[PDB]
């Protein structure tokens, strides 16, 4: 039962610093190395750091030297990375992962188990709550047989916005698209449902948009026009 | 363990103790990294003749 | 540094079909190479270590081979749980990672269902004209979208996003959006998106007229 846990999401400015934790459990923390890795959105894995939880001996990938500090709390079974003078492309998912306890080679690094991942975000923008718009076709006569309708979501910054239809009563024929970043550094996305063209005259569909950073939640109805 | 502990570039993570003022007793362990004066002179700092 | 090159950007293959993924190095790594997968939205998982040894509790139809400069990862059949992204990592000097080979299920060809949605009364109120064009339930990912306004071509002020390949019927859906100022939007009449996609024999259009 080895369980590896990390600190939750972090929102930071360029040039600032961020500290991400790595709580070990289910095994003796001082038994093997901890390695740090980071995956940028839509990119390959990027290793940077390794630290012996027994010794405090530490090593790095060259491009993170002087920027990243790795440390550990043996009393609390917790590793930490502390990252300074944050670049815009330091926006990534970060992981701690563990080196092999059993039947490897004595040099090999490996990554036998990985933490839940920490989604650190670096931007000049502060928190902004979403604005959401109805998507529907030209009047009602231009749609034929089977239609689609939607919720365009605009200018919101604290990442993770969730879109739901009739509070989760409609959950087939629906898609929500991966978000895109605007020139302002604000996020935007869209959500759509696909429906037979008859029921838009008999039923009203609501979308609910929630944003955790601003702690706001907005219902709206997508009515044909 | 030539399959687990040897490396084609050499593995140097494994060490032994080459010098000591005295032979150690049964089941003792020495973690000391003090410099060993093999000459009749004392010495100070990291290295010397 | 020690560069891991890895040759397939992505692979399309069917249930029961063989998959081989190649990783290669700048010099002899001898044996010092490990392989992993990541499933969509979940952390990486080790499959092969020391260029050959299978990880504990993982099914035997994964295999690994090669030595020195070049290393091959192999699957006998990509059953829908294997879908994800595949990475090699050397250990001769530091951890360094390969490109990240994606897996895609080979489905039969599918043209998109296509729609366009005019700017709503609440973005008429909010002072921006974000037009959006929808491509749904198609398979060959490459579905080139194009935009034109009063038949004049557009580029450089629009953005697009495509879904992960679904478990429902092995297919893709994409949103494309064109962002306009009110100072540009309130002049022109015809707003159009156009698709080229492999499931369509000729390019197909969806369009609206401002105020209709
Ligand atoms: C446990 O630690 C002890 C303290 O460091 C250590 O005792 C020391 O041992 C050395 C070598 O026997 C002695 O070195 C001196 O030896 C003679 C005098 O007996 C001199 O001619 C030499 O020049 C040299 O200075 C130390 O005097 C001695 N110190 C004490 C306080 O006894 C033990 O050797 C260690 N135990 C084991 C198992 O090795
Ligand atoms: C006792 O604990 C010490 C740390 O808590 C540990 O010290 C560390 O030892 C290693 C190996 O000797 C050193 O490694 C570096 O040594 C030089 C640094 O200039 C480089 O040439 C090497 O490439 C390597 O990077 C660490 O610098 C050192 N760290 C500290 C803070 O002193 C001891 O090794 C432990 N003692 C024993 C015997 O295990």
């Amino acid at each position: 039962q080895v369980q590896l846990v990390q600190s939750g999401a972090e929102v930071k400015k360029p040039g600032a610093s961020v500290k991400v934790s790595c709580k070990a459990s289910g095994y003796t923390f001082t038994g093997t190395y901890i390695h740090w890795v980071r995956q940028a959105p839509g990119q390959g894995l990027e290793w940077m750091g390794w630290i012996n939880p027994n010794s405090g001996g530490t090593n790095f990938a060259q491009i993170f030297q002087g920027r990243v500090t790795l440390t550990r709390d043996t009393s609390i079974s917790t590793a930490y990375m502390d990252l300074n003078r944050l670049k815009s492309d330091d926006t990534a998912v970060y992981y701690c992962a563990r080196d092999r306890v059993l039947y490897g080679r004595s040099f090999g690094w490996y990554f036998d188990v990985w933490g839940a991942g920490t989604t650190v975000t670096v931007s000049s923008a502060s928190t902004k709550g979403p604005s959401v718009f109805p998507l529907a076709p030209c009047s009602r006569s231009t749609s034929e047989s089977t239609a689609a309708l939607g919720c365009l979501v605009k200018d919101y910054f604290p990442e993770p916005v969730t879109v739901s239809w009739n509070s989760g009563a409609l959950t087939s024929g629906v898609h929500t698209f991966p978000a895109v970043l605007q020139s302002s550094g604000l996020y935007s996305l869209s959500s759509v449902v696909t429906v037979p063209s008859s029921s838009l005259g008999t039923k009203t569909y609501t979308c609910n948009v929630d944003h955790k950073p601003s702690n706001t939640k907005v219902d709206k109805r997508v009515e044909s026009k | 363990s030539n399959n687990l502990d040897s490396k084609v570039g050499g593995n140097y993570n494994y060490l032994y103790r080459l010098f000591r003022k005295s032979n150690l007793k049964p089941f003792e362990r020495d973690i000391s990294t003090e410099i060993y004066q093999a000459g009749s002179t004392p010495c100070n700092g990291v290295e010397g003749f | 540094d020690i560069q891991m090159t890895q040759s397939p950007s992505s692979l399309s293959a069917s249930v029961g079909d063989r998959v081989t993924i190649t990783c290669q190095a700048s010099q002899d790594i001898s044996d010092y190479l490990n392989w992993y997968q990541q499933q969509p939205g979940k952390a990486p998982k080790l499959l092969i270590y020391d260029a050959s040894n299978l990880e504990t509790g993982v099914p035997s139809r994964f295999s690994g081979s090669g030595s020195g400069t070049d290393f091959t990862f192999t699957i006998s059949s990509l059953q829908p749980e294997d879908i994800g992204t595949y990475y090699c990592q050397q250990y001769d000097n530091l951890p360094t990672f390969g490109g990240g080979t994606k897996l895609e299920i080979k489905r039969t060809v599918a043209a998109p269902s296509v729609f366009i949605f005019p700017p709503s009364d609440e973005q008429l109120k909010s002072g921006t004209a974000s037009v959006v064009c929808l491509l749904n339930n198609f398979y060959p990912r490459e579905a080139k979208v194009q935009w034109k306004v009063d038949n004049a071509l557009q580029s450089g002020n629009s953005q697009e996003s495509v879904t992960e390949q679904d478990s429902k019927d092995s297919t893709y859906s994409l949103s494309s959006t064109l962002t306009l100022s009110k100072a540009d939007y309130e002049k022109h009449k015809v707003y159009a998106c156009e698709v080229t996609h492999q499931g369509l024999s000729s390019p197909v259009t969806k369009s609206f007229n401002r105020g209709e």
